[PDB]
This record gives structure tokens, C-alpha cells and sequence, in this order.
């Protein structure tokens, strides 16, 4: 068969709402694994300066203490069934994931129902996990692209709830007690901001009967009718530059505010971002690589790596490029990156956009190949897009994108805009912000 | 419906498997038995330069046409190399899988291997060795195999610095002539029809239809290396001889690995059923990571304990872990914990199955080494057929066999192999 | 020339038609404003009278 | 007659008297300099020796005697399987740029 | 079973080196060799105005 | 380090001492690759303040009288009195480091634990070292009646360089066999040399060759004596090892008192001891401790 018939033959996600409003979705396929996870809409957003590390602390803390199965009885039960867990926490999503066999499904959803509602919070575990969180946050300074992405989120959205980290600062970790964490659990872990993603190996009527038995009546009504509210965060085009000249490699990111999740143009900004592409120095393509920024970078030995990202949040996104470069070619990488960006934005070709559309189609089906990242897509799509967009509709959104369409909405979201610039390392040969802005908008057009 | 994988054999000699999933992703993978144990001591690092030479020129397409064609279709061309096997793997869109198939079969069948391309590629060899030795696991895994084997499997996965600058295209051509041939080649396909893959394999794989140059039998060496690194995290691993993959002792040894903690099942947890982690954490309070790892090749295998510790308490960590495996060898075991190890191995094999690149690697290694595809339910029946006395016998075999230890870090309190 | 003639370069030239034509009108209007041509400045109604 | 006219053209060109064969008197463009990177080492070494000896001879404004002139039948076209490969690779690169 | 990731779980990236190729005096004589062995152990001399000498 | 490691042999001796000891003699004499950029002034001051002691050191002089040396020793030398750490007994380990270098000549060395300086067996091990041969006496010669270069050249037509190797310390010495060869026939020279020492461990030796070994050792000690740099090194080594000077005529008497059965006992201790091997080059035919 063909591509459109094959992505039609990819099975649908039945999404259903329980008696409290919690959303349940599954993707039944042929494999015998089973990847049930709860996605909660809490994150670093919907946190103030107080209780800032509460989402990362509860992500760390939901496995260690339980009301019904106390101590390490969660670990003993999940290794009696032999399963694997995961807990990633982002700026707008926190999640709990179990990959298992499909014959352990009431044990998996019972362990999730004891994780997300009946988690106990012992103060000895609070002190021990506070020490482990402080040691991990000291270890996280080596994670330099995470440092630069956190600096970019600090300098891109200053004065907003998106300025703060997911982990929280060290002056805010040390004052987090139990009652602030259970206030965060009573506020932001509410049931219709929670989805139950399954992927293959399951049956949806079995999952809805088990969600009626276990994950029903979590919490629906607020305490004093005090609803949380999302705000449109201000994007401030700024520059932060952490200068460490003894450090070997400079990580510099440049990002413009993109439209975000609910706006329909993430496909065309992603196909511009995928025309620009990515490079690391272990890639054996050489000079003959298709992306001309990577071809120029390996032609004149500019940088070690560059990665072009479209990180999206609800109405606010960061789309840009982060490069690991040396101390002597940041001006070259910034000039050739803005030249490739606005060569794309002025002179986009049909061969370039069909290369990008093909690499986006392959990147989306390679992302949604595996059961754990397709559950990541099910949870993120159910919390953000409302419905879950199937890949036939993603193909129909991809196939309408042409070079003219890309040129004007690139002129909307790229041209003459003030970007946010972050840098950790030897940031001396970064240009100053007026040279970044003069290297944005073109001398010809 | 996804039909069962046909695992057929060509009269040329190649093992070809293909199924149609009516998939978004069509992945085609050619699997060669031409790894680091198959290269010799005179031509060392030839497997690393052949792994980096997947994007080079070939008899049928230039390297610019290769890279622009794979990027214009949108697929990826990546090769995964063990010490035993190499696996060229191209995934992409189902419409242009013919163009991906001709590019991959040109690259794997008839490379030109021109001298300026490999003279450019030796800088990429240095960069790939530096990136892969930024991780501390791969360095002592390579020196662990160097001290654990004598001649064949002791050849490193990455090219050493003495051969960097001396890898010749004539030696590359001699190794790809003597070890890329049809009777050791297995070509598997997910989302590609079997008659189409039969036609592409017969139209481009009539060349190089021999059995190949025979690899040497690996023998056990023993002894230590112990070397200094310069960090507080000391990585030390003690292994011994286990059976080859496809043997009942190796099926016992993998469930003894999952009894003694194959990895972090819980993110940011404590791993409170792994007996190695319990018997180390009852005596140590510093941060650590004690696992057991198994690696079974076609002739001989390694089973052992990998301990990452701080430099002060690493002697107590290694001796407490070795006394825990002594307790398993005398037989202090719980049958519910053995059943939990069996369920951990069955679930981890299903994690290996459930990804399509992992499923392609699974049937590529099965059709490459064994030549037959067992069902995963038959694998679950074999793991359920493994019982407690085989775990006791394999723990006695590991504690009574000759050991080999690779260590790296501040070594002032790291114990020796005679001190164990 | 032979490498510069193609479909992609014709599409890039079609993309660069209106801004280069507008730059040509920028150069023509600037040349008219610099030299003060009596045929052309007598057609604009704001400079219609004598200047 | 055409081989005799080509040998008379080889004698009238003057670099057979001076010590160079056909592929040393090429204009060093980016294709020829890519072929300069793409020769083997011995051919590169005696090619740059022949260019250095030719520069010595045109510094001294004299030529070798006739017994050691490079004959037309003694000419080898060493750069041509490299230069034709570079020219066809540049041709397929410009056709992919036109595509 | 017969795989690389099925044997060891987290150790598949360290025993399986993937590589994305695209984006997603020599003493030649026996009589001259007499003196290159080790008679006496490692002695290192570093001077102020004399060069390095090794006594073997 | 990068100039001093252009010699191939010192890398083999450094890897040999890294293999053949557990701690407190297994530290390399040259600096490791990572400590350059890590050695601090506090570390050097701790090493000097612990281990540069007037009760530990000695001061010897050649051409200078005793009076100004005793005045300088009273003036600027007699301050330190704390002996520091005394080492950790240098326990034997045994094993293999077998790296590859790409040279045509493999350099291998097989070594067992021997006695220390001041014992009654180090003189017999040095008589055995000069019996197996360690010096190019006739330069560009065959080095004929040395036993290792005899028994290798009985079987091998390859170019080689085989010698004995004695590394005597104050805790436990190291006696071994050094082979430099072409890599195609490393097993022949290594097994022929080890079969020569296995032959001399059974008593297959001549007392005229023991007398030639004794005269070669007496000649080598007087080679160490005759230069004033070497005399300064010998007086300093005897001063640190013993504390009282032993005359070279009594050194000739102690070398002459080595019996013919004592070097047979020394070769038996070399054979029956645990082995240690350091090798580098192309390692296709280099044998192992199982094959030796």
C-alpha cells in the first residue's frame, strides 16, 4: 500500500472522560507491552516564587512514600511484576510512566492510583530527598545545554511564571516543607487536568473499568473555589551571557517567540526549523550534508554541534538554535545562522521545503514509533491540543505547506524580531545585541 | 494483521526476513558478521573506519549523491556495531524505500573506498573516539574485554591511537572483501514486502557469495589492568566466563543478572529487590551504583559485577557485592525473587522487542547468528523453563571461574583480584 | 551560467523579482529627486507650479 | 597526420623542452586544487619537483638538452582520472543545486 | 535472547556503538640492537643546564 | 615526559613497575597523563615537609673536605626531624599490561619477585643477571657466551635483543627477561629465553661461566665506581641503604662468595615465583603467562 493508506491504517486513539472529568486514551496495537502513565498539566508554570520546586520535588517524591503501601513497597510490587517506571517533569507537564507486560495491568493502574492520590510525605524522606535534590542540582551544572535552556527561559520570559526553572533555586529548595507540597498536590494535581495514556497491548473498556475502580474521584472541586489560571507570558528579547573563559566549549542559544501549541502553525515553523536542521561532530555526512549551515560549519570548522528547536508552551514558544561552539567562531556561527535563517526566510525553494516536509514526516513517525514516546505524544497532545491529532491529519497539515506559505509566516515569526540570547562559556566572540539585530534584518531585502 | 516474519534463506546464501506491517516507517537493515572480533590484530580499527564509512562513495553512487539522496527522501542511514556484529540500518518513508534500498545495498555491497575520503575520515575517527570516551562506561568496557579475552574479542570496539593515521584503504578493502559476504549476511525488513525485498536482494547481492574469512576463537585471559583516571567516581568491574548465547547456562546467566540488578528499573529509586544493591547499601552510605552485566557472544561470554563507587568506600562496596554473589553461590535465594527475576527478564526482552529498531536488531541478530526466528512467546517459555538450580550452578561457575577486573579512578582503596 | 540556469534558480529569481524591482524604483525615484528632472517633476502636483 | 601535428604542437608549446608533462601546466582552479589534494603522494612529490625544476629553469632562462626532454609518447595523463572524477562530481553537485 | 539489547538493558549503548552516518630510530639490525634492553632499573636525570639521561 | 618517552624501553619499565606491585612501588616515576595540571604547591609542600628529612636523607661529597660539610650540615640542614610515611612494604601483584604501539619491534619483559638489597640472595641474582647477560660488551658484536643470546640464536635467525633485567630495591627486587624482536617471531625468542632460564634452573650451567659472570659483575661494579658521578651515586646509595660505607674490595669478596648452587636457587625462585609481563608492539604472536 501507500503512505496515506498506511497512516490511515495506523489505529485511532479513543479518548473518554470519566465521572470526575479525567481523560483516558489508549492505542491498541499488536505488541504485548503496556505503557500506562498519568500526565498532569502542572509544571514550572502555575507556580509562584514560593513553592517553586514543588513539581520537581513531587516528581522525585511520588515513588518513595505511599499511604497504602508504605516505604519501598511500590518498588517491591513493581519489581514483583518486573515493570519499568519513568517520571519526567517539564514546564507544563509532569508525568508518571509504567512500561510493563499487559497481564500486569490492574497492578500497574493500582500502583498509579496509589502514586497520584495516596502518596504519603514523610519528613525524613523530605530531608533525605532535599539533600539528594541539592546534590543533583549541583551535578546539573555539568548539563550545559540544560543550563543554557534554563538561562534562555530565564531571560526570554522575565517577570513571568516561565522565568523560573523546573527544579527551583537553592534558596527555595531548603524552605519547602510538607504543607506547601500538599497544598501543591491539592491544587495542581486535579483530575480533569490529568490524562491516562496506555498505547498498545491494552483494551479501552478494560482501562475504563479499571479507571472507574481505581482512578475515579481523585479531586474535582477546589478548596475555596480558587481556580488556577494560565496567563499570556511576556516574551522579552534579551541577552544573558555567563562568561566562563576557562571553560572549554561555549553553548549559545538564540530563540524567537513562536506561536505555541494551540496555534495551528507549529507544522510550518517546524518545517522551517527542520530545513535548518541539526549537526553534531560525530555525524559522518561531512561537507555533503544537506543543511547548508551544517555544510558551512564543517567546511570552515565552525562549531562542534548545533540543534534547532521548537519548544512550545500554551500561546508562547521558544524556537531557535543552540550551538556548542569553540571560543573563536561564535561570530561566524551567529552570522551564518542568521544568514541561513533569513536566506530561508527570503528565498525558500520547493526542493528545500519538500526536503523539510519529508524529514518532518520521517521525524514524526520515528518519534511516534515507540510505545513510551507515543504515550508522551498522547499525554502532551491531550493536555495541549485538546483532542489528539492523528498522523493522517498531521500529513494533511504537512502537505498544504509550500515555499510561499513558509516565506510569509516566516516573515511573521522571524523577520526583524528581537530574540533571546543565552550563553555559557567563552562568550567574548559573541556579537553584542545590536550586532545580532543588525545581522537579523537583511541589507538587500 | 501483522503476519509472522518469514526468516527465509536465499540460494545465494543470505538470510532474508521481511514483513509488511502497512507501517509508516519502512526500515531495511543489513547485518554483517564482520565486527571487532572478526578483524585481526594487524588490521585493527578497520571496523571503526568501516562503521564511519557508511556515508562514503560507492560503486554506483557518489557520497554527495548518497547524503543528498537519504536527506531528500528523509530517512536515516545509521550503523550499530557490537564487537561481534555490525548492522547497517536505513529507515524511511514507505514510498521511496526502493531508493533507500539501492543506496544501502550500494554502500554495503560495493564501496569504492577512495584514499582521500578515508584521509578526511580519520579526523572523524579521532572525534568519534573522543566523544565515545567522554563516557566512562565504554572505556573500561573496552579495556575489560582487552583483559578478559586473549586474541579475538579483546580487539577493541573503537580504534586505538597507535592505528590512527595508519588505517589504509587497501586494508579496508581487504577486510570488506574477506568479511562482507553472503553466507554470513542477514537482511531484515520492517514494513517492506518480502517479494520486493527478494527482488532487490537478488538484483544487487549476487556479488560476494562466499562464506568468508573465519574469525578466531576467543580464549579467556584473566588478570587486571588497574589504571588511574582522576575523578572521585571509580568504575570497577569484575567478570568471568559464561556460556555463549543460545545455551541453557546463558539463559540461567541472564536471569541471574536480572536477579542481581541489570539496571535502574525505577527512575531515581533505590532498586530494593536487587540483592547486590541491598548487600552493598547495608554496609555503605555514600552514593554508588552496583549492577551486574551479561554479554554473551557466539563463542564465549562474560558475566560480572560493575560497581561505580566513591574512591574511599569502593573496597567495602566490591567485597560486599562479591560476598553477595558468594551467598547466591551457596544458595541463599528466594523462589519469589527468582520468579521476579524471570518476570524482569521477560519484561526487558519485551522492551527490546517493542521498538521497531530494537525488533529489527532482534531479528537481525537472530537471522545472523542462529538463522531461525523463535517467537517471543517461545522466549518467554524458555525463561519460565529456567529454574533455581541453574541459577545456583551459574553462580558457582562465576565464583569458581578465573576472573578479570577493569578499574578506573582514584585507586587508593580499590581492592585487587587476589584480595577478593 | 550553465550551472546558474535551472528551475530552482528561476524560482529564486521569481522570489527576488518584487524587491529588486522596488529597489530599481528606489534608484529611479532617488535619481529623479537628486537631479530634479523638469519633465518628471512637472507631473507631480505638489511641485506643479514653478520648482 | 594528426599525431604528427599534435607532436609538432607539443614541440611548439615549449614545456616538453622545459621539463613538464601535460598535467603540470594546468591553471590551479578549485577543481585542479581539489585534484592536487587528491593525488597520491609519490605523484604529488615528483609533480612539485617538476614544477620547482621548471621554476629553476625559467629563472635561469635555459632548458634541458634534448635527451631528457619529456616526449609525447613518454607523457602520462596522471591527473585525468582524478580531474574527470572531480569535474563529474562538480557537475552532479551543480545539477543537484539546479534541482 | 539472541540480540544486543536483550542481553543487557542499559549496557546496549556501551556495547553497541551506533553511528548516524547522515542526519536523522627503528633499530633494524641485531648488532645495532645491542644496548636497547634494560640492564639496570629506571633512573631519571633532569638537569639545570645538562639534558636528560636514563641510566640502564 | 614526551621527550623521555621517545625511548621505547622506559614505557615498558614503567608499565612493568605498574603491573608487578600492588602499592607503594607501583607509582610511576614519571608523572601520569592527568596529574599535569593537578599537582599543587600544597601537595609539593606536604611531600617535602613529610619526606625531605635530615634523619632520612644523607649528604655526601667528592673533592670537598669534612669541615665545611659539617659546618653546612650544622647551619642549614639539621632542622627537620619528622620521618614521615615510610611506605607500605611494596606487595607483589603480577599480571599483564599489553598495549600496542605500531612499531615493528615488540618489547616484552617477563619478571618475577626476587630478594632485596642487603639480603644474601641479591648478589646471587646479580651473578645470574650477568650470567644471562645484560651488557653489550663487544659493541656491534654477537654477545656470544651470554646464555640468553646463545639460546635464542640457536633457534632464531631473526634480529633480536635479549638480556637479563635486575631491579633491586630495599623491599623486594625484580628479576626478569627482556626481549626486543620483530613481531612475527616473538614467541620463538621469548620461549627460547625462558627455556634457557628453565635450563639453568635445573643446574645446567658451567662453573667457568659462573666465574665469567662473577668477573662481569665485578667489572660492572667497578664501572659504577670509576666515574666520580658514579662514585657519588654509589656512596649515596650505600649511605642511604646501610648508613656505613662498605669498601669495593669487600664488594668483590661478597660477589666472589656467591656459590654455584645459589644462582640455581635464584633461577628456581624466578621460575616458581608469580610472573609479571610488560609488552608493547604488534602483539600477534607474543605469548602469555599461560604459555610461559
Amino acid at each position: 500500500a501507500t503512505f496515506a493508506q498506511a497512516l490511515q491504517s495506523v489505529p485511532e486513539t479513543q479518548v473518554s472522560i470519566l465521572d470526575n472529568g479525567l481523560r483516558v486514551a489508549s492505542e491498541q496495537s499488536s505488541h504485548a507491552t503496556c505503557t500506562v502513565g498519568v500526565w498532569i498539566d502542572a509544571g514550572s508554570r502555575y507556580e509562584t516564587e514560593k513553592n517553586n520546586g514543588a513539581g520537581y520535588f513531587l516528581e522525585h517524591l511520588a515513588f518513595k512514600g505511599t499511604k497504602n503501601r508504605p516505604g519501598n513497597a511500590l518498588e517491591k510490587e513493581v519489581e514483583s511484576i518486573g515493570a519499568h517506571l519513568n517520571a519526567y517533569s517539564t514546564r507544563e507537564h509532569t508525568a508518571y510512566l509504567i512500561k510493563a507486560l499487559s497481564k500486569d495491568l490492574p497492578k500497574v493502574v493500582e500502583l498509579l492510583a496509589d502514586i497520584v492520590q495516596n502518596s504519603s510525605l514523610e519528613d525524613s524522606q523530605i530531608e533525605k530527598e532535599r539533600d539528594v535534590i541539592l546534590r543533583e542540582m549541583q551535578e546539573n551544572d555539568a548539563s550545559m545545554q540544560n543550563v543554557v535552556f534554563d538561562y534562555l527561559h530565564a531571560t526570554a520570559f522575565q517577570g513571568t511564571p516561565l522565568a523560573q526553572a523546573v527544579e527551583g533555586p537553592s534558596e527555595n529548595v531548603r524552605r519547602l516543607s510538607r504543607t506547601d507540597l500538599t497544598d501543591y498536590l491539592n491544587r495542581h494535581y486535579k483530575a480533569p487536568r490529568m490524562v491516562l495514556a496506555a498505547a498498545g497491548g491494552v483494551e479501552h473498556q478494560q482501562l475504563l473499568d479499571l479507571a472507574q475502580k481505581h482512578l475515579s474521584s481523585v479531586s474535582r472541586v477546589y478548596e475555596e473555589d480558587a481556580v488556577p489560571g494560565l496567563t499570556p507570558c511576556r516574551f522579552t528579547g534579551s541577552e544573558i551571557r555567563h562568561r566562563d573563559d576557562a571553560l572549554p566549549l561555549a553553548h549559545v542559544a538564540i530563540a524567537v517567540e513562536g506561536p505555541g501549541w494551540a496555534n495551528p502553525d507549529n507544522v510550518t515553523l517546524q518545517v522551517a526549523n527542520a530545513i535548518i536542521g541539526h549537526y553534531d561532530c560525530t555525524y559522518g555526512g561531512g561537507v555533503h550534508l544537506s543543511s547548508p549551515l551544517a555544510s558551512v560549519a564543517v567546511a570552515n570548522k565552525l562549531c562542534q554541534s548545533f540543534q534547532t528547536f521548537n519548544i512550545s508552551y500554551s500561546d508562547t514558544g521558544l524556537l531557535g538554535a543552540h550551538f556548542v561552539c569553540d571560543a573563536m567562531s561564535i561570530d561566524d556561527m551567529v552570522f551564518f545562522l542568521q544568514g541561513q535563517w533569513m536566506r530561508l526566510c527570503t528565498s525558500a525553494t520547493e526542493s528545500e521545503v519538500t526536503r523539510g516536509k519529508n524529514i518532518l514526516r520521517n521525524a514524526l513517525v520515528s518519534h511516534l514509533d515507540g510505545t513510551t514516546p507515543v504515550c508522551e505524544d498522547i499525554g502532551r497532545s491531550l493536555l495541549t491540543y485538546g483532542r489528539r491529532i492523528p498522523l493522517a491529519e498531521w500529513e494533511s497539515r504537512i502537505q498544504e505547506v509550500d515555499a510561499q506559505m513558509l516565506r510569509d509566516i516566516c516573515s511573521k515569526y522571524f523577520y526583524d524580531q528581537c530574540p533571546a540570547v543565552a550563553g555559557y562559556g567563552p562568550i567574548e566572540q559573541l556579537p553584542d545585541y545590536n550586532r545580532i539585530r543588525s545581522g537579523m534584518f537583511w541589507l538587500r531585502f | 494483521q501483522p503476519q509472522d516474519l518469514e526468516f527465509t534463506k536465499l540460494p545465494n546464501g543470505l538470510v532474508i526476513a521481511s514483513l509488511e506491517n502497512y507501517a509508516p516507517l519502512s526500515r531495511i537493515g543489513l547485518f554483517v558478521k564482520a565486527g571487532s572480533r572478526y578483524e585481526d590484530s594487524n588490521n585493527l580499527g578497520t571496523s571503526h573506519l568501516l562503521r564511519l564509512a557508511s556515508s562514503l562513495t560507492t560503486k554506483g553512487a557518489s557520497s554527495f549523491k548518497i547524503t543528498r539522496g537519504i536527506e531528500a527522501v528523509g530517512g536515516k542511514l545509521s550503523v550499530t556495531a557490537t564487537r561481534e556484529n555490525m548492522a547497517y540500518t536505513v529507515e524511511g518513508i514507505r514510498s521511496d524505500i526502493e531508493i533507500l534500498m539501492e543506496f544501502l545495498l550500494n554502500v554495503t555491497t560495493a564501496p569504492e573506498f577512495r584514499r582521500w575520503e578515508v584521509a578526511a575520515l580519520r579526523s572523524q575517527l579521532k572525534i568519534d573516539k573522543a566523544v565515545a570516551f567522554q563516557n566512562s562506561q565504554t572505556r573500561i568496557i573496552e579495556n575489560l574485554h582487552d583483559v578478559a579475552y586473549k586474541n579475538a574479542l579483546a580487539n577493541p570496539l573503537y580504534c586505538p591511537d597507535y592505528r590512527m593515521g595508519k588505517i589504509t584503504s587497501e586494508e579496508l578493502h581487504y577486510f570488506v572483501q574477506n568479511h562482507f559476504t553472503s553466507a554470513r549476511m542477514a537482511l531484515v525488513g520492517l514494513g517492506v514486502s518480502h517479494s520486493v525485498l527478494k527482488q532487490v536482494a537478488e538484483q544487487f547481492l549476487n556479488m560476494r557469495g562466499g562464506l568468508g574469512l573465519a574469525g578466531a576463537k576467543a580464549k579467556y585471559r584473566g588478570g587486571e589492568i588497574r589504571e588511574q583516571n582522576g575523578d572521585n567516581l571509580v568504575h570497577a568491574a569484575i567478570v568471568a566466563e559464561s556460556a555463549a548465547i543460545g545455551n541453557a547456562e546463558a539463559n540461567a546467566f541472564s536471569v541471574l543478572q536480572h536477579l542481581l540488578g541489570a539496571g535502574p528499573h525505577i527512575k531515581r529509586g533505590n532498586n530494593t529487590t536487587s540483592l547486590l544493591s541491598q548487600s552493598v547499601a547495608k554496609g555503605s552510605h555514600q552514593p554508588f551504583d552496583v549492577s551486574a552485566f551479561n554479554a554473551s557472544y557466539s563463542d564465549s561470554g562474560l558475566f560480572g559485577i560493575y560497581t561505580i563507587s566513591q574512591a574511599a568506600a569502593a573496597g567495602e562496596v566490591i567485597n560486599a557485592a562479591y560476598n553477595q554473589v558468594k551467598a547466591v553461590a551457596q544458595g541463599n535465594l528466594s523462589s519469589a525473587d527468582v520468579q521476579a527475576a524471570k518476570n524482569k527478564l521477560k519484561a526487558g526482552y519485551l522492551m527490546s522487542v517493542e521498538t521497531s529498531e530494537g525488533f529489527l536488531s532482534e531479528i537481525g541478530s537472530q537471522a545472523l547468528a542462529a538463522g531461525s526466528y523463535m517467537p517471543p512467546s517461545t522466549v518467554l517459555q524458555q525463561i519460565d523453563s529456567v529454574a533455581d538450580a541453574d541459577v545456583v550452578k551459574a553462580a558457582k561457575k562465576f565464583v569458581s571461574g578465573k576472573k578479570s577486573m577493569a578499574a578506573s579512578g582514584n585507586l587508593g582503596h580499590t581492592p585487587f583480584l587476589d584480595e577478593l | 551560467l550553465s550551472r546558474f540556469l535551472g528551475p530552482r534558480y528561476r524560482e529564486l529569481a521569481r522570489n527576488w523579482i518584487p524587491t529588486a524591482g522596488m529597489w530599481g524604483t528606489v534608484g529611479a525615484v532617488g535619481l529623479v529627486w537628486a537631479t530634479d528632472w523638469r519633465l518628471i517633476l512637472d507631473w507631480v502636483p505638489y511641485i506643479n507650479g514653478k520648482f | 597526420w594528426l599525431d604528427g601535428f599534435r607532436k609538432w604542437y607539443y614541440n611548439a608549446a615549449g614545456f616538453n623542452k622545459l621539463g613538464l608533462m601535460r598535467d603540470d601546466t594546468l591553471h590551479e582552479t578549485e577543481d585542479v586544487k581539489e585534484a592536487i589534494r587528491r593525488l597520491p603522494e609519490d605523484l604529488y612529490n615528483d609533480r612539485m619537483f617538476r614544477i620547482k625544476r621548471a621554476l629553476d629553469l625559467t629563472m635561469r632562462h635555459q632548458i634541458l638538452p634534448k635527451d631528457q626532454w619529456t616526449k609525447y609518447e613518454e607523457d602520462k595523463f596522471y591527473l585525468e582520472p582524478y580531474l574527470k572524477e572531480v569535474i563529474r562530481e562538480r557537475k552532479e553537485r551543480e545539477e543537484w543545486a539546479k534541482k | 535472547m539472541l540480540s544486543v539489547a536483550a542481553r543487557s538493558g542499559p549496557f546496549a549503548p556501551v556495547l553497541s556503538a551506533t553511528s548516524r552516518g547522515v542526519a536523522g630510530r627503528p633499530f633494524l639490525c641485531r648488532e645495532s640492537l645491542s644496548g636497547q634492553a634494560a640492564a639496570r632499573p629506571l633512573v631519571a636525570t633532569v638537569g639545570l643546564n645538562v639534558p636528560a639521561s636514563v641510566r640502564f
